[PDB]
RNA sequence: CCAUGAGUGU
RNA sequence: CCAUGAGUGU
RNA sequence: UGUGAUGAAACACUCAUGGUCUGAAGACUCCC
RNA sequence: GGGAGUCUUGUGAUGAAACACUCAUGGUCUGAAGA
């Protein structure tokens, strides 16, 4: 997909969903994209989720965009149920944001830092 | 590890201490500079970068700028970057200097003027790729039909206060702004009016002596050709007008399918110009959520909402979208939150590339609309 | 008439033919104006009006900003510069010596200022978004002072991030507070205070905080001090 | 003593008591009894009052209106009117049956039918002459001059920010917006102005060359026909309607002259006119106290200050009178309450029929203004 | 839908498909409406809806009206007819029998109340100023309501002076008083206050005084009966 | 002159003279055409003065127009100067009227009445 | 609608 | 500007 | 200079930038 | 009233103040000083 900026290793999008699931339970996450990029144009976001299998990609599409704006960090998940049912859904979602990570600072601190890793940085 | 530097100057290989470890300079050229800095934006690096990876041969390199990055490896090196770096920052605090010591200008004097063209030149050319993409146009074309409406509609509402002077039976009878102006245009008095110049122009048989009997049984005032030709050319611009705004229409028509397929798919041309109008370009309506694309206009009724905690428009300019004002008040708001909802999928399809994929969309909408109204 | 310096290098202060006191700066480009400002000789040197409802420098000033970090000879990032009416203030107290980098991404306007940097050798137009200043890194210096007005909801954070590029160590920041454009919501004052404290929980010295009211309505100017 | 009685039924005399002593049925007649319930307006009393006034030979009589007084003494009568008098009640309380007892109708049934005729009737007949007022036409004409004159400018705005996708640099060298359209109607395209078409239009030697040599350096957008003709449609537009508005002016001053030429002397066709039609007649403006006259148009600025008892305004739309706008603003206020004051003056003597006096009132205003200027 | 009488002749409430409950009359002129108001048929009968926001008689009714002088052939001055929103309603409720008098002395206006009155056999148009009941005596009678709705000052005023000329000795005047244009510096409420004692000062006897709120800002109507 | 609707013999026209300047001393006038037509359009005045030699004719002229509207008696005066100079004036007036008559109240109510006999009535 | 910067018309 | 009555355009 | 001295907030538009709703439910059907 | 399933729904359910104009009528500064 085109939409997808860097490679993902399976290892960190479990971390990732993982990360999400703690997020919902002990801070506030958004769910959506249009929710998401509210959270992005708001400032209120510290790592936003994009899933790999959205079927029109260019619903998705701005939000690389618009995170570099933000400075916002962003990652992938290879599928939107999986994403949407973490999120405590029954139904699929194409994109989230964690806003407050609660008991997750520790995993999403690391995250957010291997991101940078596999993008360049130092 | 060599961290390197791209400037107008050239580019400049620093070690981790803030030494020049060598360098390469650029043409004093404002055509060459200015298009490797355009292209330094897409990540394409310097020519004078690419020479000064050859004469030092550096296993770890670190650039300044995160685009460079994958162009770089693609050439063979190892490659990172670092943002806001303190070697960086060492190299713009001897800026006004190591232009000279690297031979770019003789003097201080004349690299300013050298950069101050550049900056003129660089501007200059940013300036045109602005000017030259074709949303403005749509942009532009329906701000100018919403005017001429605007316009129509005042000209119109004057020409019937003032030619009720004459035939004030006239106004009540004729409905259409175009009609009306049509009568006065072609006529002015009232004794002018036959059967057969009403004919030709296809009034119904019965309108026609609706017409003619209120003008010979009129209490209107009796008025001079000067009086009456006054009035006829407020009657001839107004029909102008109606030409002039069929003709944006069509044009618009053209530039919006062609700017904005999808999205013309769902509103139409002009509600969907009219957007991108409010959201300033394409790029920008599809950088919004529905719940935006849903208000749009009604920004007053809004921020109203927003300071007091009131209630919120359901729908801005979106209202204009048929199946919203026809509905009753209690659908309009769902099918305003599907419209939206669809939009902004439509403006990013067409925002993000290409594809016309409007037909799915309708279908979807309308499936949301025929659900909404079985309640 | 009678034009006489002020406690501020290349700012001056007028005396007028029925008793008022208008700012005015030492003109660059003689018999030349960029907005509509009245220009004035006095003793065979030009100088132009600086209307204090235009620019917010001017506006500070007049509300009693202590020391103002523009002066002859200065380096300044100008992040915002619209059409170029602050910024060619700027340039006059400046003088040829000084550079401005005038950092602005509305076309509609950098028309404007294109015509205004054209005149005038200090300044220099850049057409780019102050989000991304690797987008400009290639053209500008490090700098004196960071001038920064510019209708953002985070301009703080952008303020900063430029900063960091090119604002020199012990260089000073004038930031431009615009209450309405980072929450229409929000209490200006409420925001001033918070909006000061990411610049502290940065590592900037706040010096003096103004308020521009008759000029500006619910706005503040922040002058700080960067480690 | 006898109290008379005039009505669409007839003319009736009636004694203090309030019996018939003698009464004159009127023909059932539209036309006539119109006419001389129009001319009772003047005072003329009607024909079956004359006829009456005769059977009976009354010493003292005694009408309901006060203009008929004097018409009946010039017959022979000594007169007076009684405004609500018992008599005039007694007679209307049994106005329904009257009819039918001096024999105006058979019935109740088709006295009403003839009454509702002739109140048709005679409203239409004052709704005609109402119409034929001159003063009308000439606020009309004012009023679709500030409509055509807010579209030029609305147009023109558009025209510019439209316009200028393609050749920027034209809209700050070219102030005026006649010939900004001028230029985009001519030539279109940017690279087809040329030297001669435009000397035609009064551009000095040196202009020419600016404007050409913007157009060679242009940052503007390359651009198709189709584009170019859609901007240009409304260029022409503009210009149309700078005809059609100097035109209306003309119009505006022969009509002006005609009807108020007076107010016309002081403050031209426009103003003059402006102003008939913010108090909606010639003999309204009449009626009014200078102070009144001084502030028409600024209502949003007056009653702010009548609500708080703040400062009012010191001139309405008397502001575009030259001596005004171009003076200091310390001097605005004099100028205004002397220019306010002669324009009562003006409008008295237009309303009330006075043959022109412009020229000495003009005089005595610009001594009052010289007056004030020298201080 | 269901349509049935009220405490008042000829003036009906309906219930309908959703449970709403509108004011109409019934239609003197069946498939023909005079504003945009719905016709509804009942039982084969016309009754046109009375849309309290347009007509004064109708909010006066529906803030609680004690008794309405307004009948079965009942005998009308209207003054201030204007366009012919409320006079075709009494029209409706006076019908053929009664008779309505529309005093009204602006041209561009009493075009529109020709139309009405065409239709209307109740309605006598005049276009005459209110101020001069000299100028219609020749055309009316005296009359059981004196309805007043006239936008001028001296409102009430004018109103007694036509009572004088053509209202019964204990006949009724529905008197609108328009508070902002009487006067738009004074309390509403002062003013109601004072052009009641106007009447009461002639010798009208206050019935009922109602405030017309929701439906007219600023408004009030007085019932009362001349002696 | 043709703005004058009825005749007034020079008994009362000095009966007028001094009603108003007694008002000036014990109640509240109006002086000046501009005051006066106010006085009239805000219903205020309860008698109206106009001058018999003012100008231009027309000044004036409006004013029997505008009393009647609102149904307040107007008389005139011979002199313009003389009606001024009652006024409290070293100057001319050409109308003025009486909005509180103080003491004058019989002398005004005298003069409302002749005026009403040599103008029609009963 | 609020704020900032730039302008237009009678 | 406030109020009342009548209407128009997208 | 009361045929108006003195005081005293004329009206209509355009462009650019930012501030731009809510966030998980709703509708059906079958067994006793 | 207890139990059970099906359809649509984060690619957005539910709730919820779109914008621009015209006409008519009335409310429409101060009041004797100034060089
Ligand atoms: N992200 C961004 N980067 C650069 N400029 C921006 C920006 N966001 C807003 N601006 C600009 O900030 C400007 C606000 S007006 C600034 C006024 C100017 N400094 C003066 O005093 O004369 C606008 O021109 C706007 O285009
Ligand atoms: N002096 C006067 N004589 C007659 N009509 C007058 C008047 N002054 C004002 N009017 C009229 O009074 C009207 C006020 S509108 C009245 C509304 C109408 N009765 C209805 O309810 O449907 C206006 O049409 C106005 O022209």
């Amino acid at each position: 997909a085109s939409y997808v900026k860097f490679e993902v290793p399976q290892d960190l999008a479990d971390k990732v969903l993982e990360a999400v699931r703690k997020a919902k339970e002990s801070g506030k996450i958004k769910k959506g994209t249009n929710e998401t990029t509210k959270a992005v144009e708001r400032g209120q976001a510290k790592l936003v989720i994009i899933a790999e299998d959205v079927q029109p990609e260019e619903i998705v599409a701005h939000l690389p965009l618009l995170c570099d704006e933000k400075k916002i960090p962003y990652v992938y998940v290879s599928s939107k149920k999986a994403l949407g049912e973490a999120c405590g859904l029954q139904v699929a979602t194409a994109s989230a944001a964690i806003l407050e990570p609660g008991e997750a600072k520790d995993l999403v601190d690391e995250i957010i830092k291997r991101v940078n890793e596999i993008k360049g940085k130092t | 590890k060599i961290y390197l530097i791209e400037h107008v100057i050239g580019a400049v290989a620093y070690d981790e201490n803030g030494n020049i470890v060598d360098y390469i300079t650029n043409p004093r050229d404002l055509g060459k500079i200015t298009e490797e800095l355009l292209n330094n934006e897409k990540g394409i690096p310097f020519s004078a970068t690419v020479e000064l990876l050859k004469k030092v041969n550096p296993q770890e390199v670190v650039v300044e700028n995160e685009a460079e990055v994958p162009k770089l490896q693609a050439l063979g090196y190892r490659v990172s970057y670092e943002p806001y770096s303190k070697v960086s920052r060492i190299f713009r605090e001897s800026l006004p200097k190591v232009a000279i010591d690297i031979k770019f200008a003789s003097n201080e004097e004349d690299y300013y003027n050298f950069l101050h063209e550049l900056s003129l030149e660089y501007t200059r050319r940013k300036l045109r790729s602005a000017a030259q993409k074709r949303d403005l146009l749509a942009i532009q074309a329906v701000r100018a039909m919403d005017d001429i409406d605007k316009t129509i509609n005042l000209f119109s509402e004057r020409l019937r206060e003032w030619y009720s002077i004459h035939f004030p039976e006239l106004d009540k009878l004729i409905e259409d702004h175009e009609e009306y102006a049509t009568i006065v245009s072609r006529f002015g008095d009232r004794g002018f009016l036959t059967i057969d110049s009403l004919k030709e122009l296809g009034f119904n048989e019965q309108r026609i002596n609706r017409i003619l009997d209120a003008a010979k049984k009129s209490i209107g005032a009796d008025i001079s050709e000067d009086d009456l030709s006054a009035m006829r050319m407020i009657a001839n611009t107004i029909l102008d007008l109606y030409n002039i705004r069929r003709n944006l229409n069509n044009y618009l028509e053209g530039v919006m399918k062609e700017v904005a397929p999808n999205v013309t798919a769902l509103v139409g041309p002009a509600l969907g110009a009219r957007l991108l109008s409010i959201a300033g370009s394409l790029d920008e309506l599809a950088k919004m959520p529905a719940s935006t694309i849903q208000v749009l206009g009604a920004e007053k009724a809004l921020f109203r909402a927003l300071r007091s905690g009131g209630r919120p428009p359901k729908h801005g300019i979106i209202f204009q979208y048929p199946a919203i004002h026809t509905s009753p008040r209690w659908q309009r708001g769902k099918i305003a939150r599907a419209l939206a909802a669809k939009l902004a999928i439509a403006a990013r399809v067409d925002a993000f590339s290409g594809r016309f994929i409007g037909d799915q969309l309708n279908e979807q909408l309308k499936k949301r609309i025929d659900e909404i109204k079985e309640k | 008439i009678t034009v006489k310096q002020t406690n501020m290098e290349n700012i001056y202060e007028c005396e007028f033919n029925d008793g008022s006191f208008r700012l005015c700066t030492r003109n660059l480009v003689p018999n030349f104006n960029v907005y509509g400002e009245r220009l004035i000789k006095y003793e065979g040197v030009e100088y132009r009006e600086w209307n204090a409802f235009r620019s917010k420098l001017a506006g500070a000033i007049l509300k009693g900003l202590k020391t103002n970090p523009i002066r002859k000879g200065t380096k300044v990032l100008y992040l915002g510069a619209a059409s170029g009416t602050t910024i060619s203030h700027v340039s006059d107290i400046i003088e040829l010596n000084g550079k401005a980098y005038g950092v602005e991404f509305s076309p509609r306007v950098v028309r404007e200022l294109l015509l205004v940097a054209q005149r005038r050798p200090n300044i220099f137009p850049l057409l780019a978004d102050a989000r991304f200043p690797q987008s400009y890194k290639s053209v500008v210096e490090n700098v004196d002072v960071l001038y920064v007005d510019i209708a953002q909801p985070d301009q703080t954070d952008i303020a900063i991030y430029n900063a960091k590029f090119f604002l020199k160590v012990n260089g000073d920041m004038l930031l431009v507070i615009k209450a309405r454009s980072i929450d229409v919501t929000k209490d200006p004052k409420e925001i001033y205070k918070t909006e000061v404290e990411k610049l502290e929980n940065s590592n900037f010295e706040t010096i003096q905080i103004i308020n521009l009211d008759p000029y500006d309505k619910d706005h503040a100017i922040v002058l700080s001090k960067y480690k």
